[PDB]
C-alpha cells in the first residue's frame, strides 16, 4: 500500500 | 560547455564532454584547431577510451588533416601523436544512444615546419639580413666544413653566397663568385675554387656543395657531384677566423660598404657549418639530415622571416573507402559539322583517350547534351554537355581540367571552349529516422549503424549516384533486421539483456511516447522472468530514471510503472535476512518475516552521510528519517491460517520523487510528501484493530498545516488510480516537518 500526505 | 569550437591558441587542451566521467550519449563534436600559415598542428591523446565496435560504428573519434581521415574507438588511439599536413587539424567525436565510456583528453600544440622542409630566397637589397641568430656563438675557427644546396634564377659576374663578418663589421669569410669566378675569401686572401666548380653551375636544380679548409695546411677541399677535390691555398695559413661574428645568407662578401644588389639570385637549402675540416671518407658518410656542429639548418639557429621560406619535394576512413572516385563535368563544345555526326560519341571517346594518354584510369560513365544553340553560321552549334568521369581504383579536379584544356581539338570541327570539373559531393551526415545517425559518406559507400535500441544487429544506408544530373543522394535506410522497443519478446534468457539496454536509454531525454513503451516492456519483463538482485537492480533504475522525466511523460506510464515495481518486489528471490535495491529516486527492500515470533516491526528510510541515494533501516527508526513505517504487534491477529501461511516477507519502498502519483481529482490538494509503501505479501491486510504508524517527512515546510493522510487506491478513476482517504487519520505527533498517519490497513 503506497501512502502519501495531501496538503 | 561547448564542444563545437575553433581553437587558435599556441597550445592547449580539450576533453570529451564530462571527462573524466563518462561522455553523454548522442554527442556530436567538432574541435577545429587552426594555426597560422607557417605552422602545423600536432595532437596527442593523453587518455582515450571509447565504446569498441567493428568498424567503429558505435562511438568513434575521427582525426582529419588536409590529406587523410581516420576513425578511432576502443583503446586504439590512446598513446598516439598525430601531425597535420597543413595548418588545420580537425577532431570529431560522435557517440550513439547507449553504452558510454570515459572519453578522452587531447593536448594540441602549434609546431613550426622544420627548416629542412624549406628553401630560402636570398635578398636583393640590404637591411634585409638573413643571419645566424645571436642564440648561437660562432667560435674561433682554424678549420671548418660548410655544406649547402644552392640553386639560382639569374646570372651576374659578382654575386655572394655566404658572408661571415667579424664583430667590427669587416668580412673575414665569404664564398662568392668573382672577377675570376668561384672563390673562397678567407681573412684577407682569395682561394679560388674555380677548377672544381664555377658559375655555369648556378642551375635552378638544387645540388649539394661542401667546402672545407684547415689553417695548418691551407688545404681547401671541395665536394661537388660525388667527387672530392683538393687545393692548397698557401696565403690562407696566416689567418684565423675570430669569435663572435655575423654569418649570413648571401651578404656583403669581399666588399667594403654595401650588399645592395650585390647578392646571388635564387634559393639555398640545408646550410650547415662544422668545427673541423672533413676527410673524403667523412664526406661520403654525410647525409643531409646530419646536424651542423656550429650552425645547423634548424629554426633555432637562424633569423629568417616567413617572406623568404618556400616548400619543395579494415577501412580507415569514417567516410568510407569506395573503389571508385566520381567527378561531374560541364563541357562547352563548338561543333562546326552539326548535321553530319553525333558529337557525343566523338566527345566521349576523346574523353576516354585523353586520360589514357597521361596513364590515368579515368573513364566516362555517362554523358548527355544539355543545351544546343546555333551561332552565326547555321551549321555551327555551341553544345553544352554534362558528363560523369569515374576514377578506377585510386586512394584532383584542376588537373582533370588542365589535361582537358590542353587538348581542345576534339575531332575535326569540334573544339572545347570551356570545361569545369567538380568532385562529386559526399552525402552529408543525416539522421533518418530518429536515433539512426548516418555519418558523412563518399559515393557508393554503405554505412552501418546500430539498431535502436538493442544493438543486436545493424541497419544500413547507401550514398548513391543519381545517374541523371550526376549528383549524390542518400538512398532509403534498410532497417529490416531491426526491432522496436516494443517488438522484442522477452524470455528468461534475454531479460537481463533487454533490461540493461532500456536502462541505458532512460537516462537520456526521452519522448513521452518512448517512455510508455519502455514501461510496457519492463512490465512484460517483470511478469515473465524470475527475479534475483541484479535483474531487479536494473529494473529499479529504469523506473528511477522515468521518475526524473517530465510530469506529462510519466502520467501515461505511471500506473504500469507502479504495478511493475510492486510485482518485482513480490517475485524477488534473495538469500540473506534482507535485500535492499537502491537508486537515485527509488529504494526498495525486502526482509524476511517469521509469523510465529512476530512481535512488531519498525522500518525506516534515510539518506546517510555524503550518500546521494536513500537507504532502508529494517530494525530501528534511523536518524533524520524521511519515512518511518511501524507495524503493530497485532498485525496478523485477525488473519486466517490460510492467509497467515502466505506471509513470508516485509516489503518496503521509498519514492523520492512524486511524479508517478498524479491525481487530477484532488480538489486542488497538492501532494507535499514522499511516498512510502509497505506490504507483507500479495494481499492487503484490512480493518486492523491497532493501526500502522506511517510517518512521512514533508517536502516543504508548512507552519500549522492541515494534512490529509492518504493511500494510493488503484481502483479509483476507472481502475487507473488515485489517492484515497479511507482508513487513514492523522496522529497527534505531526508538526510542520513531518506527518504521522494511523492507517487501519497495510
Ligand atoms: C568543423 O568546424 C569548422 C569551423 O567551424 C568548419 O569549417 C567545418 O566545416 C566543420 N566541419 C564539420 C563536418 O562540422
Ligand atoms: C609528427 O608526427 C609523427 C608521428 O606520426 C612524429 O613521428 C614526428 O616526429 C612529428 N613531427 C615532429 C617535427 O616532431
Ligand atoms: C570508355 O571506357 C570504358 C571503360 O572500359 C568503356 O567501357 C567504354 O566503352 C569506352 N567508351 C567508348 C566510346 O569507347
Ligand atoms: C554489423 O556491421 C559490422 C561491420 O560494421 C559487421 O562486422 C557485423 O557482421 C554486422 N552485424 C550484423 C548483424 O549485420
Ligand atoms: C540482415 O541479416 C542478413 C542475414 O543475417 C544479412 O545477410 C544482411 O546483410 C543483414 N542486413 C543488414 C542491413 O545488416
Ligand atoms: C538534380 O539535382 C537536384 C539537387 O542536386 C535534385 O533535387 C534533383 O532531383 C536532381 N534531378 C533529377 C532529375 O534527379
Ligand atoms: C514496430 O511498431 C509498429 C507500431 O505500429 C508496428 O506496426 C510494427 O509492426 C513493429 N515492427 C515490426 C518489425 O514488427
Ligand atoms: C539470476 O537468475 C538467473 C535465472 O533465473 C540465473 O541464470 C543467474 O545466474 C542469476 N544471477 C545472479 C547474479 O544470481
Ligand atoms: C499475485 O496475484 C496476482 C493475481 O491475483 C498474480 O498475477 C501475481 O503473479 C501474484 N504474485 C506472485 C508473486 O505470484
Ligand atoms: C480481531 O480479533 C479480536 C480478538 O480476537 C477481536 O476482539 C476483534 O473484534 C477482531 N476484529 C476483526 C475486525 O475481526
Ligand atoms: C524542520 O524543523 C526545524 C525547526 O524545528 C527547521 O529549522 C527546519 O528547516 C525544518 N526542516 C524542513 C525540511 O522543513
Ligand atoms: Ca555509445
Amino acid at each position: 500500500t503506497h501512502f502519501g500526505i495531501l496538503m | 560547455t561547448s564542444c563545437n569550437v575553433v581553437l587558435t591558441d599556441s597550445q592547449g587542451s580539450f576533453t570529451s564532454p564530462c571527462y573524466p566521467n563518462d561522455y553523454p550519449p548522442s554527442q556530436s563534436c567538432n574541435w577545429t584547431i587552426q594555426a597560422p600559415a607557417g605552422f602545423i598542428v600536432q595532437i596527442t591523446f593523453l587518455d582515450f577510451e571509447l565504446e569498441e565496435a567493428q568498424g567503429c560504428i558505435y562511438d568513434r573519434v575521427v582525426v582529419k588533416t588536409g590529406t587523410s581521415d581516420a576513425k578511432f574507438c576502443g583503446l586504439t588511439a590512446n598513446g598516439l601523436t598525430l601531425n597535420s599536413t597543413g595548418n588545420v587539424m580537425e577532431v570529431f567525436f560522435n557517440s550513439d544512444f547507449s553504452v558510454q565510456k570515459k572519453g578522452f583528453h587531447i593536448s594540441y600544440k602549434q609546431v613550426a615546419v622544420t627548416l629542412r622542409n624549406q628553401k630560402v630566397t636570398m635578398p636583393k637589397s640590404s637591411k634585409t639580413i638573413l643571419r645566424v641568430s645571436n642564440s648561437i656563438s660562432i667560435p674561433v675557427l682554424t678549420a671548418f666544413t660548410v655544406c649547402f644546396e644552392i640553386a639560382r634564377t639569374a646570372q651576374k659576374a659578382t654575386e655572394t653566397i655566404f658572408t661571415l663578418s667579424d664583430a667590427a663589421g669587416t668580412s673575414i669569410l665569404a664564398f662568392e663568385k668573382t672577377s675570376n669566378g668561384m672563390e673562397l675569401f678567407i681573412g684577407a686572401s682569395y682561394c679560388s675554387v674555380d677548377n672544381f666548380l664555377t658559375s655555369s653551375d648556378i642551375t635552378a636544380t638544387m645540388k649539394p656543395l661542401c667546402l672545407t679548409w684547415t689553417k695548418s695546411s691551407g688545404l681547401i677541399g671541395v665536394y661537388f657531384e660525388g667527387h672530392y677535390f683538393s687545393s692548397i691555398c698557401s696565403a690562407s695559413q696566416i689567418y684565423t677566423l675570430q669569435s663572435g661574428g655575423l654569418l649570413q645568407i648571401a651578404g656583403k662578401g669581399s666588399s667594403s660598404v654595401s650588399v645592395d644588389d650585390q647578392n646571388l639570385d635564387g634559393f639555398i637549402y640545408n646550410f650547415r657549418l662544422w668545427d673541423h675540416a672533413m676527410l673524403s671518407s667523412e664526406l661520403s658518410a654525410l647525409t643531409c639530415d646530419t646536424v651542423g656542429n656550429v650552425v645547423d639548418w634548424d629554426h633555432s639557429y637562424w633569423t629568417i622571416p616567413g617572406s623568404s621560406t618556400q616548400t619543395d619535394s579494415g577501412c580507415a576512413s569514417g567516410l568510407g573507402c569506395p573503389e571508385d572516385i566520381f567527378y561531374r563535368s560541364t563541357l562547352v563544345v563548338t561543333d562546326e559539322q552539326t548535321p553530319d555526326r553525333d558529337a557525343t560519341a566523338i566527345i566521349s571517346q576523346w574523353l576516354n583517350q585523353t586520360f589514357q594518354n597521361w596513364m590515368y584510369r579515368v573513364y566516362v560513365d555517362g554523358i548527355s547534351l544539355q543545351l544546343i544553340t546555333v551561332l552565326s553560321r547555321i551549321t555551327t552549334t555551341r553544345q553544352i554537355y554534362l558528363a560523369l568521369l569515374v576514377y578506377k581504383n585510386t586512394t584532383a579536379e584542376v588537373e582533370i581540367e588542365s589535361m582537358l584544356r590542353s587538348a581542345p581539338a576534339i575531332g575535326n570541327g569540334l573544339t572545347l571552349d570551356s570545361v569545369t570539373v567538380n568532385l562529386m559531393e559526399n552525402c552529408q551526415a543525416d539522421e533518418f529516422p530518429v536515433h539512426y545517425r548516418w555519418p558523412e559518406s563518399r559515393p557508393t559507400v554503405t554505412q552501418y549503424v546500430p539498431c535502436f535500441p538493442y544493438k543486436d544487429r545493424n541497419a544500413s544506408r547507401t550514398c548513391m549516384i543519381n545517374r541523371d544530373n550526376y549528383t549524390s543522394f542518400w538512398a532509403l535506410p534498410d532497417r529490416g533486421n531491426c526491432t522496436n522497443i516494443t517488438s522484442i519478446t522477452v524470455s528468461q534468457e534475454n531479460a537481463m539483456d533487454v533490461a540493461v539496454q532500456l536502462a541505458d536509454i532512460s537516462n537520456n531525454g526521452l519522448s513521452k511516447e518512448e517512455l510508455t513503451q519502455v514501461v510496457t516492456k519492463v512490465m512484460e519483463l517483470v511478469n515473465i522472468a524470475k527475479i534475483n538482485a541484479t535483474l531487479a537492480s536494473t529494473v529499479v533504475t529504469i523506473i528511477s530514471n522515468v521518475m526524473v522525466s517530465s510530469e506529462d511523460a510519466q502520467k501515461d506510464a505511471s500506473e504500469t510503472a507502479l504495478k511493475a515495481v510492486d510485482e518485482l518486489v513480490q517475485k524477488i528471490e534473495f538469500d540473506g535476512p534482507s535485500l535492499t535495491i537502491s537508486s537515485k529516486n527509488l529504494v526498495v527492500g525486502v526482509s524476511a518475516l517469521d509469523t510465529t515470533n512476530f512481535n512488531g516491526s519498525t522500518l525506516s528510510a534515510f539518506i546517510a552521510t555524503n550518500t546521494t541515494d536513500p537507504q532502508i533501516d529494517f530494525d530501528s527508526e534511523a536518524h533524520n528519517a524521511l519515512a518511518v513505517v511501524t507495524l503493530p504487534p497485532t498485525l496478523l491477529q485477525n488473519l486466517s491460517l490460510s492467509q497467515i501461511e502466505k506471509v513470508s516477507r516485509i516489503n518496503f519502498m521509498f519514492f523520492g520523487r512524486t511524479g508517478l502519483f498524479q491525481d487530477h481529482q484532488n480538489n486542488g490538494l497538492t501532494l507535499n510528501s514522499y511516498v512510502v509503501a509497505s506490504s507483507v505479501g500479495n494481499f492487503t491486510i484490512k480493518n486492523l484493530q491497532d493501526p500502522v504508524r506511517i510517518e512521512i517527512a514533508h517536502l516543504e515546510y508548512q507552519k500549522d498545516p492541515n494534512p490529509q493522510c492518504v493511500f494510493w487506491d488503484f481502483n479509483l478513476q476507472n481502475y487507473s488510480g488515485g489517492w484515497n482517504s479511507d482508513g487513514c487519520k492523522v496522529g497527534s505527533d505531526s508538526n510542520s516537518n513531518r506527518t504521522v498517519c494511523l492507517c487501519n490497513h497495510l
